[PDB]
């Protein structure tokens, strides 16, 4: 009852890492290069070949997602690995001219119907881990307790 | 031939829903929620699957000190347990 | 004396996002997604976790033939795992 | 590494469910009431005492969430199950009176928001399961592929 793992001999895994540090409006994300190099070297050490992409709008992000799921790689492969690393808010991932007046975001459903089956035909049967950094415009989740 | 199949299947999302803001003491420290899950990657990889490996970031960030994080496992539709298998 | 604790924490969602209409056919049939959880809450309570029976219940679902269902698991906040213990 | 339960002798484990078959507008759900005494016998034979609310409207189920989360029973408690029954669509939970024109929805956000440890203290440190049921208005989940 295990995802059966392909051959390293043969095989070609597939990573995509998408992040936003420099932005127009919205405060900068500074120490995500500590975060990049952190995942690529992570990835690459478990078999997949990684993708990096800096500061993208939400019509940049879509198009480079759904030219990932096109990718022939992915029909040698066993599994893949998302991440993506920006701005949170209600709807999801934020882009890099979003702004207060402008809204730019990236929802978080259009991702999950860009690698399902329809879509995303090399993928099926697959393990599709999406690991997403949002920081949300709420105080810390922490509250006091009288004990 | 033709054959059905589940047209969302086989996913797992792991995201930081508690806020992840720059400090202003080491301006270009890595995140403490990346960092977490690296280090439980390296570790657990050749022990648990990832789906477990997930409980093990949200065991450790069970007590808060420093940064306050609580990552959710999203939307999963994994049918099988995944186990990564480091160099093979 | 104060502690910290996180506001959301200790959460399991189990929903079918698949549509579970009602048949022309046995209108008063049960719910395909409801029984085949009972059934797998039954036998599996004193031997596995209710994030594990989750993840069985996906695993059983995982060929379609009658009514295409595929449940997912949302907002994991579980810290540890929760066995239900039958009879304790 | 396992969720500490509470003795048998001394426990009161409460869980609540809330259904929805009869309707102002939209499709009657018959065959609802197999469902309700389904997971009434499977909670009560796991411990849990099961409260069942039928027929309410996104108000009233607001309210009653609210009244479960203060009960005194779940402060010599170790968990709780949550059962959620209705039409569903992309924001949530429809109520009786929810037709096209008038939406009457119960929020998903706003179950964890009821049963979090801000709002309900009795339940910190123990699993909370929410188990909903949302037929939504999407041709069933499967594709046909060339193999
Ligand atoms: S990566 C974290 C972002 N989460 C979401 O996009 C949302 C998850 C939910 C749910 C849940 F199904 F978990 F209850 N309900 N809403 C309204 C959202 S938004
Ligand atoms: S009970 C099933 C209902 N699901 C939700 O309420 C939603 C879950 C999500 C997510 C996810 F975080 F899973 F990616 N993203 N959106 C936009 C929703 S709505």
């Amino acid at each position: 009852e295990i995802y059966p793992i392909m051959d390293k001999s043969s095989r070609t895994r597939l990573a995509l890492i998408i992040c936003n540090e420099e932005f127009d409006s919205i405060p900068r994300r500074t120490g995500a290069e500590v975060d990049i190099t952190g995942m690529t070297m992570l990835l690459q050490n478990l078999g997949y070949s990684v993708d990096v992409k800096k500061n993208l709008t939400a019509s940049d992000m879509t198009t480079e997602l759904e030219a990932f799921a096109h990718r022939p790689e992915h029909k040698t492969s066993d599994s893949t690995f998302l991440v993506f690393m920006s701005h949170g808010i209600r709807e999801g991932i934020c882009g890099k001219k979003h702004s207060e007046q402008v809204p730019d975001i990236l929802q978080l459903n259009a991702i999950f119907n860009m690698l399902n089956t329809k879509n995303c035909p090399s993928l099926k049967d697959k393990p599709k881990v999406i690991i997403i950094q949002a920081a949300r415009g709420d105080s810390p989740g922490v509250v006091w307790f009288k004990d | 031939a033709i054959k059905k199949a589940h047209i969302e299947k086989d996913f797992i999302a792991f995201c930081s829903s508690t806020p992840d803001n720059v400090s202003w003491r080491h301006p270009t420290m890595g995140s403490v929620f990346i960092g977490r899950l690296i280090e439980h990657m390296q570790e657990y990889a050749a022990s648990a699957d990832v789906e477990e490996i997930f409980r093990k970031v949200r065991f450790s960030f069970e007590q808060p000190d420093g940064r306050a994080q609580m990552p959710t496992t999203e939307r999963v539709t994994l049918t099988r347990a995944f186990y990564l298998f480091p160099g093979h």
